[PDB]
RNA sequence: AAAAAAAAAAA
RNA sequence: GGGCUACACACGUGCUACAAUGGACAGAACAAAGGGCAGCGAAACCGCGAGGUUAAGCCAAUCCCACAAAUCUGUUCUCAGUUCGGAUCGCAGUCUGCAACUCGACUGCGUGAAGCUGGAAUCGCUAGUAAUCGCGGAUCAGCAUGCCGCG
RNA sequence: GGCGACUCUCUGGUCUGUAACUGACGCUGAGGAGCGAAAGCGUGGGCACGCCGUAAACGAUGAGUGCUAAGUGUUAGGGGGUUUCCGCCCCUUAGUGCUGCAGCUAACGCAUUAAGCACUCCGCCUGGGGAGUACGGUCGCAAGACUGAAACUCAAAGGAAUUGAGUGGAGCAUGUGGUUUAAUUCGAAGCAACGCGAAGAACCUUACCAGGUCUUGACAUCCUCUGACAAUCCUAGAGAUAGGACGUCCCCUUCGGGGGCAGAGUGACAG
């Protein structure tokens, strides 16, 4: 996706250096956004952003995306980002 | 430790006996507690009456 | 008793003198007789309390030369000036000099004079609170003081940098009475060029007190009834505001950005209840005071970059190439084009846009996404320049009641350029400790604004 | 990047 | 012989949890640095396993240490004091020293605990900051939540 | 309610005994009686002595009895077996803590000193405010104490829990503690001491103690001296401590004698 949003999500995703993890949990996300909407993981992605200094806007947009999708009941953490993508959106 | 009295099976203390008591008081004369001398309470007790006749029979001091 | 003081000072001051214990004082001095050693102890007991001698931890005498605190200063701190004080200081009692303030004001730190001269150019006098005479370096006030970093200014109240006894009394500039300044005192010609500065101390009898809302009435209103009450100040005033125009002029040819932001401001009552939510509207007797500080605080900022010795700026960084690069891709899609590039694009370039969006609906918004793509400004001790003012040399210099910059400012003016100490040591010392001192205040002054923004929120 | 200030500054 | 390994009852300091970005449990790997002659020790090697075993090559780009792991992969478990992670306590073997008793390491093997994220404290911050994962050596009968240097 | 320097005089209660006797002779007790901080009051005194009787004197756990895991101190005796004993160690009562199971609790907790499971008896409560007030009191010397309203007013009031108003904590290490000990060696004792040592405490380390000990000693400087020094098996022991057997060659001699290892004694001293 070309976006250092992405690659700052799967910073605030990753947990003891695992990035692996968080770029698997992050792109299997994106396709269940891009399954159910139709639209654009991204542009739902940017809208989820929008919804929730500029650096630290984006810090606290990305970090509460996260803090958010992993109290979520939703068994797999692809589908608890999904969801609080599509939720923010 | 050990308790002098219980030890050596001494049953009666008396204040007349002064160099027993006087190894029970301290270099200013007060009476040394039971967890440094190690005597049984019984004896203690015994021993505190015997050591206070004796300061009164100035046998023992009460200040040195 | 004297003659024995001096006998035994003069002993002592010889060059082959170590310091002795009284025993070794005794046995030095052949004394035999008890009433001789109690001649000596009472000898060195007087000496010490004279500070001719002193005592070492170690119980030897020798020769010097050889070898609630906050509220307590307040409270100490003279409400008059000392004759002593007025010492090497212009007087300028005799001037026609004013503060220019809010209505409720009562820590006044800086007073204006303009004088327009017979060549068409114009000197102005900036005098500013000697705070730096008071709250001397590491004093409880001044400990406090580093502490606190700046005044913070809350919706209903205010948290002073400095006690209320000095912020409002003694430092503050208050009307008609003597009061103690560090003045910056500039020649400007009719295009707003400094020519010649004085950067001295001084004393001042302010004429009047003035709030914004009168020079208004006086400039722009053309108020009949209070030109008549300010009747010899009205035509300084109006030489104010024909200098003011010309340094803004200035200003915004060389490129600065004029980041003019609707902000709000609550009106409170005397009890804290909300009356009304209104637009700050910065009037022209703000913005003259503005332009009058803002030349003060480049001129000092100047001077202190060409003596070469270590001071402290109010920098402003280039913005971030990739948040402005984002930025110009935004102002493109309302067809605004921008000349540069987003790695060295200039000021003007941005105020060019600002001018080219003012009255228009997208106004707002492009001004505040032009501000996301600014960096902070901070304290630094490296001369960095000021993006948003456009300028090189930048400080604060104008308010040292409500700011530690400005009064470690001060303090830097009275060290190099009042005392004549540039000496290696005394660099060393500030060069030390001005990092941490810009990086503290830095921090102090981001902590007040967040917590004013959440009280106005 | 539509809702924004933070930072110009105000002072 | 004992004890310093108590442990009444503190702090500093260090590891293992508070799963899912993980536990099983298979399959595919990708590291550097450091060491070895009285040794280093392969195959095959006992072994449920832990240890023994005999012996090649190397005296070190030629042998051995030596298989980095984390990770990828499906199979579960499936939000459950659990397939959370591991205490503890039975009972089971293997080494070593003089002997594991106070007071070893390891495995066999039940039990599977606490714990489902700790106020004040007091830092900093993008590649392996970091954190995770390691790994080797020293020391040294035994044996590092220590430590050193290196991935 | 409360009692502490000591002695004597007079006199309560309790426990362990034990088993002789008595043979249910018991228990709770409204009433009543006495006792009852302090203070106040009263008189001679700066205390005695009377009223007055309340107080976190309820003390927020009435009294008695039976039954129902534990593990440990402390006070006073008794029983047993190493034990004269001393001294440990078990068994049992009485008092007094501590941590906990059953069960019980809204929770907190209680826990054989129950707030468990039971029986008997006595005191008490049945929303709060008004109100311990009113009123008759009754007791006093008096203050008060004592008994105890209602109209009216208000949906609450109240209890517990509550959660607020990087490292910590969860589980196991370590090091200096402290404490438990005969001894638990410390230096260091922020800095480097508090994973730190010493790069490895089972042992040695290890200091320090509890015991066995030896003594130019564990051993040197010595020396003069001479046997090499010993190895080794046996006896012991926890080994030291070694005692024996047996086994030893003085190093080197221009050969005067001086000299290994030191037997050997040596002698200030050993370290």
């Amino acid at each position: 996706y070309n976006s250092k949003l992405v690659s700052r999500l799967i910073n605030k995703m990753m947990i003891d250096g695992k990035k692996g993890k968080s770029q698997t949990i992050l792109y299997k996300s994106f396709d269940i956004i891009k399954e159910r909407t139709g639209n654009d993981a991204m542009e739902v992605f940017e809208q989820a952003l929008k919804n929730i200094r500029p650096e630290r806007r984006t810090t606290l947009g990305l970090r509460w995306l996260v803090n958010y999708a992993r109290l979520r009941g939703e068994k797999t953490m692809e589908e608890r980002l999904a969801n609080e993508i599509l939720d923010a959106a | 430790k050990v308790c002098y009295f219980t030890s050596n099976g001494i049953t009666h203390i008396d204040y007349k006996d002064v160099d027993l008591l006087k190894k029970f008081v301290s270099e200013r004369g007060k009476i040394l507690p039971r967890r440094v001398t190690g005597t049984n309470a019984k004896y203690q007790r015994k021993l505190t009456a015997a050591i206070k006749r004796a300061r009164q029979m100035a046998l023992l001091p009460y200040v040195s | 008793k004297e003659a024995f003081m001096e006998k035994l000072l003069s002993f002592m001051k010889e060059e082959a003198y170590k310091p002795l214990t009284v025993q070794e004082l005794e046995e030095m001095l052949n004394i035999t007789e008890a009433e001789e050693f109690k001649e000596l102890v009472k000898a060195l007991v007087a000496l010490e309390e004279k500070g001719l001698i002193v005592r070492t931890r170690s119980d030897r005498y020798g020769i010097p030369e050889k070898m609630a605190d906050a509220m307590e200063q307040a409270s100490s701190t003279p409400d008059t000036i000392d004759e002593k004080d007025l010492k090497d200081r212009r007087d300028l009692r005799d001037q026609v000099i004013v503060t220019i303030d809010g209505a409720d004001a009562k820590d006044l730190d800086d007073a204006v004079t303009v004088t327009k001269l017979d060549d068409g150019s114009y000197k102005l006098g900036v005098h500013i609170a000697d705070v730096s005479h008071y709250v001397t370096e590491n004093s409880p006030i001044d400990k406090e003081a580093l502490e606190r970093g700046t005044s913070v200014y809350l919706v209903d109240r205010v948290i002073p940098m400095i006690p209320h006894r000095l912020s409002n009394g003694i430092c503050s500039l208050n009307p008609k009475v003597d009061r103690l300044t560090l003045s910056c005192e500039m020649t400007i010609n009719s295009q707003g060029q400094v020519t010649e500065h004085e950067i001295f101390q001084s004393v001042i009898k302010t004429t009047e007190r003035m709030t914004y809302s009168d020079v208004n009435k006086i400039l722009v209103d053309d108020d009949e009834e209070l030109k008549q009450k300010y009747e010899p100040l009205v035509p300084m005033f109006k030489d104010m505001e024909r200098l003011a125009q010309i340094l803004r002029d200035k200003r915004m040819d060389r490129g600065a950005v004029d980041f003019d932001f609707k902000e709000a401001k609550v009106l409170v009552d005397d009890e804290g209840a909300v009356k009304d939510v209104v637009i700050r509207e910065r009037s022209v007797a703000e913005k003259l005071i503005e332009e009058f500080m803002l030349v003060a605080n480049e001129t000092v900022a100047e001077h202190f970059h060409w003596m070469n010795v270590p001071f402290i700026y109010r920098i402003h960084e280039e913005p971030n190439a990739e948040k402005l690069q984002k930025f110009l891709e935004f102002v493109t899609t309302f067809g605004y084009v921008v000349k540069g590039t987003a790695g060295n694009i200039h000021p003007r370039a941005l105020q060019s846009i600002l001018d080219a969006v003012r009255d228009r609906p997208e106004e707002t918004v492009i001004s505040t996404v032009m501000l996301r793509s600014m960096k902070q400004a901070k304290y630094d001790p490296q001369s960095l320049g000021h993006f948003g003012l456009s300028t090189e040399f930048y400080t604060h210099f104008t308010s040292p009641i409500r700011r530690y910059p400005d009064l470690i400012v001060h303090r830097l003016i009275r060290t190099y350029l009042i005392n004549g100490k540039v000496d290696e040591a005394t660099q060393e010392k500030w060069a030390e400790r001005l990092p941490d001192i810009a990086e503290h205040t830095s921090s102090m002054e981001r902590r007040a604004v967040d917590a004013e923004r959440e009280t106005d929120d």
